[PDB]
């Protein structure tokens, strides 16, 4: 019944006139499409491990307050924004941010400023708003938008 | 971290942060060898707290909590608590922080359940030292921040919140209760609550109510009295200490009430008359309803003065702001008795000089005309009301009602309802007697009779002094025998006087409503006006309005109307308190019929007034019996079911307005939500039900004056076209009003289409266009509020002749009620030595911030406009003074308060 | 912490939690339509419903053969139909749309041309009625609009005596700020001539040669509605300049300015379609309509004078509350030559210093203050003298 | 980089001789070496200054033993990798001179 | 402290509000009453089982339209008409038949993926204030954006038109992107935020079409406030040349003139710009008459830091060491973006050391390395 019942949810259909019948077992998230056609497996701190010092410094202001925002609170420390991680490439910048995200559970979205990993708006710009309310349905997660500014 | 051997200062915490090697190994085993060592171990103890005052700062549990998990087990198994019991006693200091690591910094149910009676029974027994007072502070006002004390210091005292609640639910206290063991009072623990409470007064306020409530006595709260009187402005602002004090009262409205509640409000007003503001006094006096505070405050400004000076201005403008007039009556008498000034006080007091200052507000304002002259059958009496509805308050508009055309083309009650819209234009001023004169002297029997209803009207800002007022004309044509005279005479006797009491007016609206031998249907206004003058001041609850209630409902049920109307009048005469209207409640349930019934559940909507949530789901549960009965059969009487269920829809709307005021004030918003879902579920419960409640819903929100006055009234509008009874729009106006041409002007266009738009039946026009010419003034001349103004929590008492009128069906009879609609607000307005007629800044804001006031205070931010303006309703109340740059003080405060502005200059 | 802090905690999150479950049983609901005055509807609704009298597969006529037409439907699939007992030998017309029956093909119903438009719809609204006792520029600039669009609409009788080809184009350019739009609004109040108003703007599109299309399909439709204005606004972007690149991208825009010239010429003049353009910089037009057979009198208009800036904000005091004995003179004195929108915003100005003031009326002193405040603004930006250019 | 909205910069360094050892240890806990292997011997011969060397001369080091078909990965391979890989750093783009000014 | 008094009355009658809608529903929703029983037997009879939906290209004028489905077949349908033929229009889904496709209905309510972008998901939980500081040229945007709603009553005085849009200008920490949503907040009108780097698209010609959008859907709520942000960011940005460049920038400029007035006559709707570079602007919309008050915004002095900064450390844990008006002394006219970044450092060290509390050390060392990064972004240092 209507109760039942709520926005993106696949259901299974007896035409008799197309009488609903029961919910489908399977669906596939729209932020999944994304982080397929990219596909990433998880990774932990033995694909970084080596430089002991890059796993506290992003330790303190992207996992706890995930973890705990209590802590931010009791200090009133406005909470923190965009975090550069910039090096000679190899040094595993992307490998520590994967690393991060299967410790505190996040959706490890890696976008890259491509075009291919939509389908379904096929801009970026539009996906802007729509990308973080992926990423509030589908909480906690990070984004990890990778710019690389070779594009034009 | 690590143990590495101490040779250092910086070292030693660091070999404790493992390992204590001085507070568990050597006191351990020298505990347990000799009772000479006892000497010693006093010496080790100051040892002991300064280790664990440096290691308050260690993020994570495990390396506190481990490292003094054996200090915990000291207690019992070496130390004891039996061994001389003085010397245990005062060893009890460093373990304390121990026991609480593993309690707290370790939630694990075994140990958690056992150490919170462990922590109760040895802080009282070492409190009597004072030495565990001493303990807590050094913790309260820590060392270094971390999460562990975050919930370490809310354990210490959560004993003594713990104790005293558990001593109120229980029927056992002492140390009866297993989960303590502190002694519900004895002097052990007394002194425990003493030092605490000077603390946290100090810096926070927070614990300091909840003690309080916990007491449950004014004792409690004087005692509390001596440290803050120091503190009053040194230690913390003058202004800051009233937050606190109101802040007290405002929070425990729900968690005392009535009869608690009061003792509690005794002190508030006690520590405002210590202090500066006996203004503030005023306030916290007229929220109890005492005379006595009121009287005692008059005192205080009068006896050491003999020179004008603002003090004497000063108390007559404080019992003014009371536009019920219970402190009007009180301080006219005390002035004649002092016989120092009697000319310019006694005025001031007395409603007079607030009809001088409108005078200047009305130049500015100017005067809207656009009332129709067009007659012709029912229009006729449509159009002559609408005149009156436009220019309420005072206003002048004078040549057109001197054409007597369509004033006599009027009839039957129409003609008595016609003169009386004249009055209204002339309401709250002496001046235009000459316009009722004529009626009186002309035709028929019936506009002598309107003619009176305007006296009434225009009484209402000028009685009180005895100086004119509404019973020494209308004395005269109450004796008069003639039924239309009578009845009009003591309506407008009820309007004048409003919470205001003399003996001469009580007694008069006492031989009758007494008598209901004789059948007149409009001897209910005998009632309406003796309920206002009871309202506003603790009730005498008179026996003579309940046994003419029940008499007449013995005697007739052939008029159900008038018996309807006397129903509501006890429900507003039991206002004015709550600890009261409880006991009437089981006088008239004794007898029991279906008809008694109905009068019962309006009064438990007042009996239950101020606390209520327990009113709310009984007033669902009435609405299921209808249905219970007819589950049951599957399985003369129209008077008394139309009766029944009208009662219902009218109260279940009046507990939740009654309530709400009361109750805090940010809950006002959610109340309104309920009374949409209302309308929905009548409509389909029953046909007739449905009537009384559409009219009930915009009476709702004048009540209880919500936030938000711009969307419901016209979402309402549209959709109740349809719906039958158009009485509805008129009710909702009565809350739109608010500051006119702001909202009124959505009202006016919206209603102007479905009454031009629609007509239906010239009866269902004449209520449509009745409505919107009522919402205008002219540039906000004048604003309706039910609530006080002084109290916005508190409920007036003008504005409960509006709220009579939606319980029985509309009718032309019904017209001459609603032509009055006193409940005016002054625009508030500086004072000095002379009499100012306006004003001279003032700041503006929409909102407050603050959680200290559910009243709120404006923020010293505002926006910044003029003098000479109305005091502006909700959708933007807080109005501050601005004086400061200008070098001025104001005597009485105002947040967006309706109190009128006098001001201190050197 | 502090003992009641603790518990603040608690009462907050119980909050959120209570909003969610009041929004969720009352449930989300879709609104649906209504009407009071229908209380029977299956009166007229059993008419409609179940048998076949008919919905019709929507179709159009490719090509008329002499004595039955070939049509392509909307399914794409094309049919030869006749002629049922509703349609006679005259009814059907090339590009014309026609309903045809499903279990069977032939012409049920003629219908309006064409499907396409739904774009050439939303540039389509009634007329704004706005005044013309209170316009834009109080020169004698708008006169010579009532004689170019006004008139001919109004009466065709005097330019039948005359015995001139009615005339029928415009240009309006020059200096921004003039009320060109204003013009065109009072305009369409007065002619009660239907309106039709255009941006340039919305007329291109990511694949080029969809412009092309909405141009012929607005301005042969309109020949076939009778006495309108088409105001053409802003077309500094289509309509503009041409030029030719190299490698570039800009030629895809221009296919919208060659079907402009295309349509306005036609192979026959415009069927009663007067047509304003409004340029706001008179230094971009194309150089086809810029010779003036198609644009008749083209009138500038300007900044205002220093006796019409006067003009224009007695037309503003006289609408606003005031005090009478203000110079309405010095005020244009005070001002640079300047737009004559500035003057429109010392009043709203000198409106917000009466709230300070508390008044009910602006006084001689505040429009001071106000016709300052803009003065300083004009300072510190440009366009001031300029017209972007070269007259 | 307007001033506020940056509260953290993670800057990662060229590797150390301590990371760079470490980094051919990582890709080598999948492979098969001979044992007596020192990829801290290795590192010494390296100098770099990013991780992706590194990687490229483990790839190539069970690549050489892929072309001799042994399950183990023999240490003249590591020797061979880095020279190999360092001409692949001078036909990436040159990085590497000590010819300046 | 002690909001707790607050919490528990909305709690409370929130509780009462979700007991009474439940019972209400069930059974007391009487679906036996005859006003309710009568009126579903004929609805349905012409109302579906399956209601295929459709589009709607236009209607005739003699109770028809013609409808273009989206699963395909064109249908000349007419219309049951108790949904009242003059309410719906084109652009609408409407509700067919599946016996014979007659339209049953309109469904009204409707959103699109270029809607998604302009709504909110979220609600600020910054109010008014928290921006305090520059507080002398706020009486231009409390007077002008928030007043005209807040009280149309000023405005019949003097009667003629009505305060519309303001800008905002001046150099960066001025506070003017929360400024524009605290204002929101007081008013309660539908808030729209829609940046200015989605107004700029890779493709060309759907850029005036994104941006004709957005006022229309304003003009739909009867009193909105669109935010744009950055609106420098249209006059500066692009992609590819050959589908953005110069040509891509000019359009939406002259698109965002109509808009803002032009012909359409919509309904009232207050605009806020924030912008810091005023010249990549058409001289059309910078005019004063359209955008009325122009305010300007200088760099905080120093008596205006103090009150900046009492806002920031109010919600840290001060030590008697803290000392907050030599944190003031300092620095010498610079940004309030500033004050709030070293506070959040603060709370950083803080965080460092493991402690909640806020010592004075941690701000008075974060001072150093926040003015490092203003001594150290031109690499001249002092000054050559
Ligand atoms: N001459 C005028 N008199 C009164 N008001 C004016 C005048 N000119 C402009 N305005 C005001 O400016 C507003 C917007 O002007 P409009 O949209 O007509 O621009 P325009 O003159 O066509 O210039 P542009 O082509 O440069 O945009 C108008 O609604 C009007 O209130
Ligand atoms: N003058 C100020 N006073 C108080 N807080 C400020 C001030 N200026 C900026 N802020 C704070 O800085 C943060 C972001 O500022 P915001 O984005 O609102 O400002 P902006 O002026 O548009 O530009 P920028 O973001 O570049 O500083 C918020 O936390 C805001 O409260
Ligand atoms: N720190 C590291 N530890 C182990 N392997 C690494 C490290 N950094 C890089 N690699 C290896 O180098 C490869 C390329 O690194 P890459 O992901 O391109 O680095 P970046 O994210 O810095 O651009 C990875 O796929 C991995 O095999
Ligand atoms: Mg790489
Ligand atoms: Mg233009
Ligand atoms: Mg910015």
């Amino acid at each position: 019944n209507v109760k039942d019942l709520k926005a993106s949810q696949r259901v299974c259909l007896r035409s008799d006139s197309y009488m609903l019948h029961k919910v489908l077992e399977n669906k596939a998230d729209p932020l999944v499409s994304l982080m397929m056609v990219e596909k990433v497996p998880d990774s932990t701190y033995d694909m970084v491990g080596g430089l002991t010092k890059q796993i506290k410094e992003i330790k303190e202001v992207i996992e706890l307050p995930v973890k705990h925002p209590e802590l931010f609170e009791s200090l009133g420390i406005a909470q923190p924004k965009g975090v550069i991680l910039y090096g000679p490439p190899g040094t595993g910048k992307t490998l520590l941010a994967r690393a991060v995200a299967h410790h505190t559970d996040c959706k490890f979205i890696r976008v890259s400023g491509a075009e291919l990993v939509q389908k379904y708006i096929g801009e970026g710009s539009r996906m802007v708003r729509e990308l973080f309310v992926m990423a509030r349905e589908h909480a906690p997660s990070i984004i990890f938008m990778d710019e690389i500014d070779s594009i034009g | 971290m690590v143990d590495e051997s101490d040779k250092k200062q910086q070292t030693i915490d660091e070999q404790s942060q493992i390992s204590p090697e001085k507070q568990t190994p050597n006191k351990k085993d020298k505990k347990k060898e000799e009772e000479e060592q006892l000497s010693e171990e006093d010496a080790k103890l100051k040892t002991d707290l300064e280790l664990l005052v440096e290691r308050l700062k260690e993020d994570d549990s495990s390396l506190y909590e481990a490292s003094l998990n054996a200090l915990k087990e000291s207690i019992k198994n070496s130390t004891s608590s039996m061994t001389a019991v003085p010397k245990p006693l005062k060893f009890l200091r460093p373990t304390y922080p121990d026991l609480c690591s593993i309690y707290d910094k370790w939630t694990d149910p075994n140990l958690k359940s056992s150490l919170a009676d462990v922590l109760s029974i040895l802080a009282m027994t070492y409190s009597e030292n004072g030495k565990h007072d001493s303990l807590r502070y050094r913790l309260l006002s820590d060392v270094s921040d971390f999460e562990g004390w975050g919930h370490e210091y809310i354990r210490h005292l959560a004993l003594e919140i713990g104790e005293v609640y558990n001593d109120q639910v229980e029927k056992d206290a002492e140390d009866e209760t297993s989960s303590d063991g502190s002694k519900s009072d004895g002097s052990a623990a007394t002194s425990g609550f003493e030092f605490s409470k000077e603390d946290t007064l100090r810096l926070c306020l927070d614990i300091v109510p909840y003690f309080l409530k916990h007491n449950g006595e004014e004792d409690a709260v004087d005692l509390l009295l001596e440290i803050e009187s120091i503190d009053k402005l040194p230690q913390f602002v003058d202004e800051n200490t009233f937050q606190r004090v109101c802040q007290y009262m405002v929070a425990c409205v729900p968690l005392l009430p009535p009869p608690e509640d009061v003792a509690f409000l005794k002190t508030a007003y006690s520590i405002y008359l210590s202090q500066n503001e006996l203004t503030d006094a005023i306030a916290l006096a007229v929220r109890l309803g005492e005379e006595d505070m009121i009287r005692s405050v008059f005192d205080a400004t009068s006896d050491p003065v003999m020179h004008k000076q603002l003090a004497y201005i000063l108390a007559a403008q404080k019992t003014s702001f009371e536009y019920e007039g219970v402190q009007d009556i009180i301080g006219n008498g005390k002035l004649s008795e002092h016989f120092l000034y009697l000319a310019k006080e006694l005025n001031l007091t007395g409603p007079k000089v607030p009809e001088d200052i409108y005078k200047s507000h009305l130049d500015n304002s100017k005067s809207v005309f656009s009332s129709a002259g067009l007659d012709s059958a029912q229009q006729n009496l449509a159009s002559s009301f609408v005149n009156g509805f436009l220019n309420l308050g005072y206003c002048n508009d004078k040549l057109i009602v001197d054409n007597d055309n369509w004033v006599y083309k009027t009839k039957g009650d129409g003609m008595t309802s016609a003169v009386a819209s004249i009055g209204s234009i002339y309401q709250w001023n002496l001046d235009g007697l000459q316009q009722l004169d004529k009626y009186l002297y002309v035709d028929e029997p019936e506009v002598k009779a309107g003619a009176l209803l305007g006296i009434g009207i225009s009484a209402s800002g000028v009685h009180d002094g005895e100086v004119e007022p509404a019973l020494l004309l209308l004395q005269d044509y109450v004796t008069n025998p003639d039924t239309k005279i009578s009845s009009a005479a003591i309506l407008g006797l009820g309007i004048a006087f409003a919470g205001s009491k003399n003996d001469e007016v009580l007694g008069l609206l006492l031989p009758i409503a007494a008598s209901t031998d004789l059948p007149i249907e409009t001897a209910a206004m005998a009632s309406l006006a003796l309920a206002h003058v009871f309202v506003g001041t603790c009730n005498g609850d008179i026996t003579t309005s309940i046994m003419d209630n029940f008499l007449e409902r013995t005697a007739i049920e052939l008029k159900t109307d008038w018996v309807r109307f006397l129903a509501l009048a006890l429900g507003i005469l039991y206002m004015g308190q709550g600890e009261q209207v409880d006991d009437v409640l089981e006088t008239i349930s004794a007898i029991e019929h279906p008809m008694t019934s109905a009068i019962e559940v309006l009064v438990g909507s007042c009996a239950y007034t101020g606390t209520g949530d327990v009113l709310l789901i009984q007033d669902l549960l009435h609405r299921l019996t209808p249905k219970n009965v007819k589950g049951e059969e599957d399985a003369e009487i129209k008077s008394e079911e139309k009766k029944g269920k009208s009662s219902d829809k009218d109260a279940t709307t009046d507990g939740k307005n009654d309530d709400e005021e009361e109750e805090k004030e940010a809950g006002i918003v959610d109340e309104l939500a309920y009374a949409v879902l209302g309308i929905a579920l009548i409509a389909l419960g029953e046909d007739i039900g449905k009537e009384m409640s559409l009219r009930h819903f915009g009476h709702l929100m004048h009540y209880g004056n919500e936030h938000i006055r711009r969307m419901v009234p016209l979402a309402m509008g549209i959709v109740s076209v349809s719906d039958p009874q158009m009485k509805v729009f008129d009710t909702l106006t009565r809350f739109s009003h608010d500051a006119d041409l702001e909202v009124s002007m959505n009202s006016i266009f919206a209603m102007g289409l479905c009454g031009a738009g629609t007509n239906n039946a010239r009866l269902a026009q004449l209520l449509r266009q009745l409505a919107s010419y009522y919402s205008r003034e002219q540039d906000a001349l004048f604003i309706t509020r039910l609530a006080q103004g002084l109290l916005h929590l508190g409920k007036g008492t003008m504005t409960m002749d509006v709220f009579n009128d939606a319980h029985v069906l509309n009718k032309v009879t019904l017209a001459s009620i609603l032509t009055t609609a006193v409940g005016l607000v002054s625009p508030s307005f500086m004072l000095k030595h002379h009499q100012l007629f306006y004003m001279l800044n003032a700041g503006i804001r929409p909102k407050f911030i603050l959680a200290l006031n559910d009243e709120g205070e404006p923020i010293k931010v505002n926006v910044r406009v003029g003098q000479a303006v109305e005091t502006v309703g909700q959708a933007g109340r807080p109005k501050k003074i601005t004086g400061w740059i200008t070098q001025s003080t104001p005597v009485l405060l105002n947040h967006g308060e309706r109190a009128e502005l006098e001001t201190d200059e050197y | 912490a502090a003992p009641y802090a603790a518990k603040l905690k608690q009462t907050e999150n119980d909050l959120k939690d209570i909003e969610a479950r009041i929004k969720e049983k009352a449930g989300v609901k879709e609104s649906d339509t209504g009407l009071a005055p229908s209380h029977l509807w299956d009166i007229m609704g059993d008419r409609q419903r179940l048998g076949e009298e008919h919905p019709l597969q929507v179709a159009r006529c490719t090509k008329i053969i002499k004595g039955k037409y070939v049509i392509n439907l909307k399914q794409i699939a094309k049919f030869v139909v006749g002629l049922g007992e509703r349609v006679s030998p005259t009814d059907i017309e090339e590009g014309m749309r026609v309903g045809v029956d499903r279990s069977k093909y032939n012409i049920e119903l003629p219908l309006p041309p064409r499907i396409d438009p739904s774009v050439t719809m939303m540039t389509v609204e009634e007329k704004p009625d706005v005044t013309y006792s209170d316009v834009g520029g109080c020169k004698d600039q708008i006169e010579k609009l009532r004689e170019v669009v006004e008139l001919p609409l109004l009466s065709p009788e005097r330019f039948a005596t005359l015995g001139i080809d009615p005339p029928k184009g415009i240009l309006l350019y020059g200096p921004p700020g003039t009320g060109k739009t204003l013009c065109a609004r009072a305009v369409a109040n007065r002619t009660d001539a239907t309106f039709i108003r255009v941006i340039g703007s919305e007329l291109v599109q990511k694949y080029v040669g969809e412009g092309a299309r909405m141009v012929r399909e607005l301005f042969e439709m309109a020949r076939t509605k009778k006495a309108c204005i088409i105001f053409f606004d802003e077309i500094d972007a289509v309509g503009g300049a041409r030029f030719d690149d190299g490698a570039g991208g800009d030629n895809e825009v221009q296919r919208t300015m060659l079907e402009l010239i295309t349509q306005l010429d036609g192979f026959d003049p415009r069927g009663n379609i007067k047509v304003m353009f409004a340029t706001n910089r008179p230094n971009t037009l194309d150089p086809a309509l810029l010779r003036p057979g198609r644009i008749d009198r083209k009138v500038e208009f300007s900044l205002p004078d220093l006796e019409g800036r006067a003009n224009i904000f007695r037309i503003h005091s006289k609408s606003m509350s005031v005090e009478r004995g203000i110079r309405w003179e010095l005020i244009s004195r005070l001002c640079p030559n300047s737009t004559g929108a500035e003057l429109r915003s010392v009043c709203t100005e000198a409106g917000m210093f009466a709230i300070r003031a508390r008044r009910k009326v602006a006084t001689e002193k505040d429009f001071l203050k106000a016709v300052d405040k803009v003065i300083s603004g004009y300072k510190k930006f440009s366009s001031t003298s300029r017209y972007m250019q070269y007259n | 980089l307007r001033p506020g909205r940056i509260d953290r910069k993670i800057e990662f360094p060229p590797p150390s001789v301590a990371a760079r050892a470490e980094i051919l240890r990582i890709h080598s806990r999948k492979m098969n070496l001979t044992r007596g292997i020192n990829l801290r011997k290795v590192a010494e011969k390296m100098n770099g200054c990013s991780g992706a060397d590194v990687k490229g001369v483990c790839t190539e080091a069970g690549m050489y033993a892929l072309r001799e078909r042994r399950i183990h990965v023999t240490q003249e391979d590591f020797e061979l990798a880095v020279g190999k890989v360092m001409n692949k750093n001078q036909e990436t783009a040159i990085s590497v001179a000590k010819l300046f000014k | 402290r002690c909001k707790l008094k607050l919490l528990r009355m909305e709690r409370i009658k929130d509780h009462l509000l979700l007991e009474e809608e439940f019972v209400s529903n069930s059974e007391i929703l009487k679906p036996f009453e005859k006003k309710q029983e009568e009126e579903k037997k004929q609805l349905e009879e012409i109302r579906g089982n399956p209601l295929s939906i459709g589009t709607l290209e236009e209607i005739i004028d003699d109770d028809h339209a013609i409808v273009t489905s989206p699963t395909m077949p064109d249908y000349y349908v007419s219309i049951l008409s108790f949904v009242d033929k003059e309410l719906l229009e084109p652009g609408c889904s409407v509700l067919l038949h599946h016996k014979t496709m007659s339209i049953v209905g309109v469904l009204q309510d409707d959103a699109d993926p270029m809607v998604s972008v302009m709504k909110m998901d979220k609600s600020p939980t910054e109010s008014y204030s928290d921006i305090g500081g520059l507080e002398s040229q706020i009486q231009e945007i409390k007077e002008s954006v928030e007043l005209p709603l807040t009280h149309p009553e000023l405005y019949e005085e003097m009667g003629i038109k009505p305060p519309k849009g303001v800008i905002l200008y001046g150099a960066p920490g001025t506070g003017k992107t929360l400024l524009a949503k605290a204002v929101a907040n007081q008013t309660s009108a539908t808030f729209l935020r829609i940046v200015g780097s989605e107004l700029i698209q890779k493709y060309l010609g759907d850029g005036p079409r994104l941006c004709r959008q957005i006022f229309k859907v304003a003009g739909e709520n009867a009193p909105s406030i669109v935010f744009i942000d950055e609106i420098d960011a249209i006059g500066t940005k692009r992609y590819d040349s050959n589908s953005g460049g110069e040509r891509e920038i000019q359009r939406t400029m002259l698109e965002l003139l109509n808009q803002l007035d032009g012909f359409d006559d919509r309904g009232d709707v207050k605009v806020i710009m924030a912008t810091n570079k005023i010249e990549t602007l058409d001289p059309a919309l910078i005019r004063p008459g359209r955008i009325d008050r122009k305010i300007l915004f200088e760099n905080p002095d120093l008596s205006t830091k103090k009150k900046i900064l009492g806002i920031h450390t109010s919600k840290m844990n001060l030590s008697e060491d803290v000392n907050l008006e030599t944190l003031v002394t300092t620095k010498d006219d610079l940004s309030g973006a500033d004050i709030q970044a070293m506070c959040t450092e603060a709370g950083l060290l803080a965080l460092r050391e493991r402690r909640m509390q806020v010592t004075a050390e941690d701000f008075k060392q974060a001072k150093e390395r926040v003015m490092k990064n203003k001594v150290e972004e031109n690499l001249e240092g002092l000054y050559l």
